[PDB]
């Protein structure tokens, strides 16, 4: 159940001693290393042509946050505050009140994307699939406060990315 | 058999393990005789040292002595006998067979609080 | 007089060297440069919330530290994962072991000067990060191994790709080993370097390869086994001289034996669920959260309060690729930990750095900091 | 209780109970409690004067042979007059076992350093100085290891706040990173998550 | 009410340790201003060391002043050995902080803090 | 180190370079604590200024007992011949 | 997989290994990115009878730690376990 690495004794006949001296004087394993590097010279490299080629992803990928709507335009979020209760970074801040038709909705839904650890506990705690961590990873900003999303930015992320978010949830919800 | 290496780094091969273990076990018992009889350390250490020493005196082979001392290679059995000897020499100075030096406070080991 | 150098932070490490010309008389590693106060932040967060901190301790051994924390919490909860979750944990733990040993060997070669097998083996490491992203959605910090099992079942066709990876990965190990093992320049940088005796390795709190390079036959997957490591068949590589070269060979052979374990885990994956079927610990399915009343109550209370862990203290240690990774978890009966000490092997290894670099030279210090696979996230917490 | 309940190991439980009796009767001078958890882990609660005699016993006695120091830990419990609880996790490779050795101190009583027994402690209890303020006597190099150099206070004490008292920022007047009193743009939101119903009747404490 | 000592047996051994620590700091301050190339005078650094010693002058417990001497030794070790940078030395001089309001009236004006 | 008047004038020169001591109020037999109104650390840095002038280490047990400059010059006379 | 047989033969000679059998670039042998939908199994507690939670409760069968010794004959000296069984050498590849 165990094996000894590096517990070989070299032979001491004239054959193997001359083999080790030929390896010393003729640099044979160094030529072996040159041969391996020369072998990789004549391979196709693994390099994709970004931005024109993209690395392969899965439908479970956890990128930029978005707030989804029902297929009637009504937003799914009903202010239950499970997502800021489970948020390990406390990146989510929610404030709510009943709006003009009596619906339980949020007035504040903020996600500090610089606090966020992108672990997706908010999408798996959400009982109505409102907050999702969608596919977008190319949302780098030139300013720190541009990574402090309010509810309007997250609803625009949902309206921007719903055509892809709904297909990823369709491909993945049976594992959940 | 002249075991070429112990396998453990920094632990050289002892050539005569039987006489070395007999000297170390009798020296453990000689140091251990200075402890009072009502101490449990003296009774337990005499018991395990007498079992090990009877096993050493029973077997001429090194390797079957390794398979029946049940402590690995014979050289780390020697090293553990040295550690036991130094321990007994410390236990004479510490005198830990005495009663408890201080009762703890009332909720000192109460968990949860 | 003698020389005193400060190899500063220009992970990261400050080193105060007392040299005597070319020799090294004293090596003082000033650390704390990545001390973030993880195990104080754990105290204000629940057990599920404290889980993603363990991804970021040994940030090349993510699912291993997830597994150690999950085993600590499941030990205090007196529950056990389902068998399929156990085989998935051992599978991704050995994939994590391949990740960590590629990082270890290729950066240890990069710092010495062999910069090429770095690029050769990070494509394989890129494919294993695609396996992590397929199983969890993130490439490094998955938050996948949870107390109760894992978070989500394997997507269909993942095991065929783990097969296609494992079939070809031994040739990658062979060409790494072609570049470095018989190479006389690599041997001249690692043979007489940092010889650690077995008694001082036991005394210094060393663990893993740092013990097994010195001939100590100790592996926690054999001796104190966890999830299904008593059901897989593998060998444990043992060194002979306690140097950098034996530890290199031990890590290459642990890649070999991890490939062996991954083949056995692909051939022996059982059917069944992946969480514990106690819905008071692991959350219910989303289809039954949205239909059952008990399951909605349990979803609410697990994702807001969390499960209450019974009061008690445990030290749960696993065999992470850097060695014995331990969690000393103290629970006071609430849904948040009272205390979580994180034992990591690199802390004791970097403590023994000063003995390992006595009588050596300045360019041997980088070889000794390489043979102890030191990720400063796990050292400084 | 077959699928979902962790199985009890009564063999290791009886063995650790016997060895706890063994350690309690060999060393009655310091051993104050001996307890075995329901998941079969042994704790030896000793007096702080016997840190060196207990740890050298378990390291050297041929039935113990706890050669490895896995972990060294302090725990802050402010409801005790000896608030700090020093935890030694020991590994025997000969007997494949683990033992916990627990002692105690307050802020001002020093604990004797176990670097004579296990040199691994040379950083660990050094960490306990940086994090808890527990002084260790006869330590070779006792100083801070994890916090910043001018840091006042000990962070893992539970009367110490989650954030510090000072925060750093670069100031361009003095051309220097400076420390200022901490002001958060958003307060850390304390959640009161404890359920008011009893979860575990086994751990029920008797009332007054 | 009988406690185990740290180094001192009463207050006089502790004042001996405080006195030798103050001597070592008083000798160190010119080297500290020199090799850190600080913008303070040597007299001003010595006044800061006098202020930091007189801040804790009310302590009548031998163990507490033992730990204060030990922590002053650790700060002096981090000052002699160049482990601190210029920023860590100058954190004793709270330069960029605003002057805090001292009387009742300005504290009434600026906020709610007593 | 030769003549006691030179050592006494040199001690007075050290004490008059010390800013906190009043030069008018300073005498040879004046006590540091209850006459001149000095802190203990004032007396400690006086002793360190004496070590700067005379160039020898004074221990702690015999620097606490130096409460007037007459005791200082007698200590320097007892650590020398004169 | 697009290399001509001259470059492929030079590459297999320079490496010394058969590289087309084990290529580190992935091709059509991988799984499809679109999969048929799963049907995950229920666990053992998805039953309508004999499924009381008081017979499968884990957190409430855990006990407080049993106190062996507290301060409020010729018995055998004991160890925390029997001594560790000596590891057998591998038969697969011991390098011996
Ligand atoms: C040695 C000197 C060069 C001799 C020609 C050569 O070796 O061509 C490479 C050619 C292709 O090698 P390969 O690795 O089998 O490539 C397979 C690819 O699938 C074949 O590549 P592909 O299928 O992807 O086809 C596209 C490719 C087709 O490839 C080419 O057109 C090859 C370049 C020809 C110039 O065309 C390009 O990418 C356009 C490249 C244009 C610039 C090429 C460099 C110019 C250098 C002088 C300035 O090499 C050989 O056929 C073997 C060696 C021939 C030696 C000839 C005598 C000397
Ligand atoms: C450049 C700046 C660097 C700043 C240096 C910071 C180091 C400060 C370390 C602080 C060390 C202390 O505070 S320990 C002193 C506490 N002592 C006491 O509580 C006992 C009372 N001590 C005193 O009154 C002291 O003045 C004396 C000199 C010992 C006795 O005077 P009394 O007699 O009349
Ligand atoms: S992904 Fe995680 S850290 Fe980010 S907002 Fe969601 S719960 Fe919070
Ligand atoms: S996003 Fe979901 S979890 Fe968060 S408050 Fe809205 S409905 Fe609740």
């Amino acid at each position: 159940t165990y094996k000894y690495v590096n517990l070989r004794e070299p032979s001491m006949d004239m054959k193997s001693v001359t083999d080790r001296a030929a390896q010393t004087l003729l640099w044979t394993e160094l030529i072996r290393g040159l041969g391996m590097t020369l072998s990789y010279l004549f391979r196709e490299p693994a390099t994709i042509n970004y931005p024109f080629e993209k690395g392969p992803l899965s439908p479970r990928f956890r990128g930029e946050h978005a707030l989804r709507r029902y297929p009637s335009g009504e937003e799914r979020c009903i202010a239950c505050k499970l997502c800021e209760a489970v948020c390990p970074a406390q990146a989510i801040t929610i404030e709510a009140e009943p709006r003009a038709d009596g619906s339980r909705r949020t007035t504040r839904y903020d996600i500090d994307m610089t606090k966020c650890i992108y672990c997706g506990f908010c999408q798996e705690a959400c009982p109505v699939d409102a907050i999702v961590e969608g596919p977008n990873f190319e949302f780098s900003t030139e300013t720190h406060e541009e990574l402090l999303y309010n509810k309007e930015k997250l609803l625009n992320n949902g309206d921007k990315w719903e055509a892809e978010i709904a297909a990823n949830i369709q491909a993945d919800y049976l594992y959940r | 058999l002249l075991k070429k290496t112990t396998g453990l780094v920094g632990l050289a091969v002892c050539e005569t393990p039987h006489e070395r273990l007999k000297i170390l076990y009798t020296k453990i018992l000689d140091v251990l005789g200075h402890i009072p009889k009502n101490a449990a350390y003296r009774k337990y250490t005499e018991q395990i040292t007498n079992e090990k020493l009877s096993i050493v005196k029973a077997e001429p082979d090194v390797k079957k002595l390794e398979e029946q001392l049940q402590g690995g290679q014979i050289e780390e059995v020697i090293l553990q006998a040295e550690n036991e000897l130094s321990l007994a020499r410390k236990m004479i100075q510490w005198k830990p067979w005495e009663p408890l030096v201080e009762e703890p406070p009332a909720s000192q080991w109460k968990w949860p609080i | 007089s003698n020389l005193t150098l400060n190899f500063g932070p220009q992970g990261v490490l400050r080193l105060v060297m007392e040299l005597s010309g070319e020799m090294v008389r004293k090596c003082d590693p000033h650390i704390g440069l990545l001390h973030r106060g993880t195990e104080k932040l754990i105290e204000y967060k629940t057990y599920l919330q404290a889980l993603p901190y363990f991804d970021r301790l040994d940030y090349v051994s993510m699912m291993c530290n997830e597994q150690a924390y999950s085993l600590a919490v499941e030990k205090l909860l007196n529950i056990q994962p389902p068998p399929r979750a156990q085989w998935i944990r051992v599978l991704f733990g050995e994939i994590t072991r391949l990740l960590n040993h590629i990082m270890a060997v290729t950066t240890h070669a990069l710092d010495i000067g062999a910069m090429t097998p770095f690029f050769w083996m990070f494509e394989e490491r890129e494919k294993m990060f695609e396996f992590y992203e397929r199983v969890s959605g993130a490439r490094m910090h998955a938050a996948y191994v949870r107390p109760g099992g894992v978070h989500q079942d394997l997507p269909l066709g993942l095991m065929d790709d783990i097969y296609e990876f494992s079939k070809n990965f031994s040739l990658r190990i062979d060409e790494l080993e072609e570049m470095l093992t018989n190479n006389r320049i690599w041997r001249n940088r690692t043979v007489d370097i940092g010889v650690v005796t077995a008694e001082d390795a036991l005394n210094y709190g060393f663990s893993g390869v740092m013990l097994r390079g010195s001939g100590i036959q100790w592996d926690l997957r054999k001796t104190q086994p966890y999830d299904v490591y008593d059901q897989v068949e593998f060998d444990v590589p043992i060194g002979s001289r306690g140097d950098c070269y034996d530890r290199y060979l031990c890590r290459v052979e642990e890649m070999r034996q991890s490939i062996r374990i991954i083949s056995q885990c692909l051939n022996k994956m059982p059917p069944g669920e992946i969480k514990v079927d106690d819905a008071k610990v692991s959350p219910p399915k989303r289809a039954e959260m949205k239909t059952s009343m008990e399951s909605l109550i349990h979803h609410f209370k697990l994702y807001t309060e969390g499960y209450q862990v019974p009061p008690g203290a445990t030290y749960t240690a696993i065999e992470a690729p850097k060695g014995e990774f331990g969690v000393y978890l103290v629970s006071d009966g609430s849904s948040r930990p009272y205390r979580c000490k994180i034992k990591a092997p690199g802390f004791a290894h970097l403590a023994g750095l000063d003995k390992m670099s006595k009588g050596h030279m300045l360019a041997d210090v980088v070889a000794i900091i390489g043979t102890q696979d030191i990720v400063f996230g796990e050292v400084d917490r | 209780t077959r699928p979902t309940v962790r199985p009890r190991n009564d063999v290791a439980h009886k063995q650790l109970s016997a060895f706890g009796e063994y350690v309690a009767e060999i060393l009655p001078k310091y051993v104050q409690q001996v307890q075995v958890s329901c998941f079969s882990e042994l704790e030896i609660c000793i007096h702080p004067d016997g840190v060196i005699p207990v740890l050298t016993f378990l390291r050297d006695h041929s039935n113990a042979q706890f050669k490895s120091l896995a972990d060294l830990t302090a725990v802050d419990i402010p409801t005790r007059q000896n608030r700090f609880e020093i935890v030694y996790n020991l590994l025997s490779l000969r007997f494949n076992s683990r033992i916990r050795v627990k002692t105690y101190t307050d802020e001002l009583t020093p604990v004797e350093s176990s670097v004579s027994v296990y040199k691994a402690a040379n950083w660990y209890e050094r960490e306990i100085w940086d994090m808890f303020g527990v002084f260790f006597a006869n330590h070779p190099d006792l100083r801070r290891i994890l916090t910043d150099y001018g840091f006042e206070g000990h962070p893992f004490r539970k009367d110490f706040p989650l954030s510090g008292y000072v925060e750093l920022r670069y100031d361009d007047e003095v051309k220097r990173v400076v420390a200022e009193p901490v002001e958060l743009a958003q307060e850390f939101r304390k959640f009161d998550l404890n359920s008011p119903w009893e979860a575990f009747p086994a751990y029920r404490q008797p009332p007054e | 009410t009988s406690v185990k000592p740290i180094f001192s047996r009463d207050m006089n051994e502790a004042k001996r340790r405080v006195r030798e620590l103050y001597r070592a700091w008083y000798r160190e301050v010119p080297n500290t201003v020199h090799l850190f190339q600080l913008d303070i005078s040597v007299k001003q650094g010595r006044d800061k060391v006098r202020e930091m010693f007189k801040k804790n002058a009310h302590v009548t417990d031998p163990r507490v002043v033992d730990l204060l001497v030990i922590k002053g030794k650790m700060e002096l070790e981090e000052t002699i050995n160049v482990w601190k940078q210029r920023t860590h030395v100058m954190r004793f001089f709270h330069e960029t902080e605003a002057p805090r309001p001292k009387d009742f009236l300005s504290k009434f004006y600026v906020g709610h803090d007593p | 180190p030769l003549t006691l008047e030179g050592i006494k004038d040199r001690v007075l020169y050290v004490l008059k370079l010390y800013d906190k001591i009043d030069p008018e109020k300073l005498s040879v037999n004046s006590h540091f604590m209850k006459d001149l109104g000095l802190d203990s650390l004032d007396q400690v840095e006086i002793i360190m200024a004496m070590e700067d002038e005379f160039g020898f280490e004074i221990p702690d047990i015999d620097a606490e007992k130096l409460m007037c400059p007459q005791e200082i010059v007698d200590y320097i006379a007892d650590k020398k011949d004169v | 997989a697009s290399a001509t047989r001259l470059i492929q033969g030079l590459r297999n000679w320079a490496s010394g290994r058969d590289l087309q059998a084990k290529l580190q670039l992935r091709y059509q042998e991988i799984s499809k990115r679109t999969q048929p939908p799963p049907k995950l199994p229920v666990g053992p507690s998805h039953r309508l009878s004999n499924n009381y939670y008081c017979a499968r409760d884990g957190r409430r069968e855990a006990m407080p730690p049993s106190i062996v010794m507290s301060s409020q004959s010729e018995k055998k000296a004991v160890s925390p376990a029997p001594p560790i069984k000596r590891w057998e050498l591998s038969q697969d590849e011991p390098y011996l």
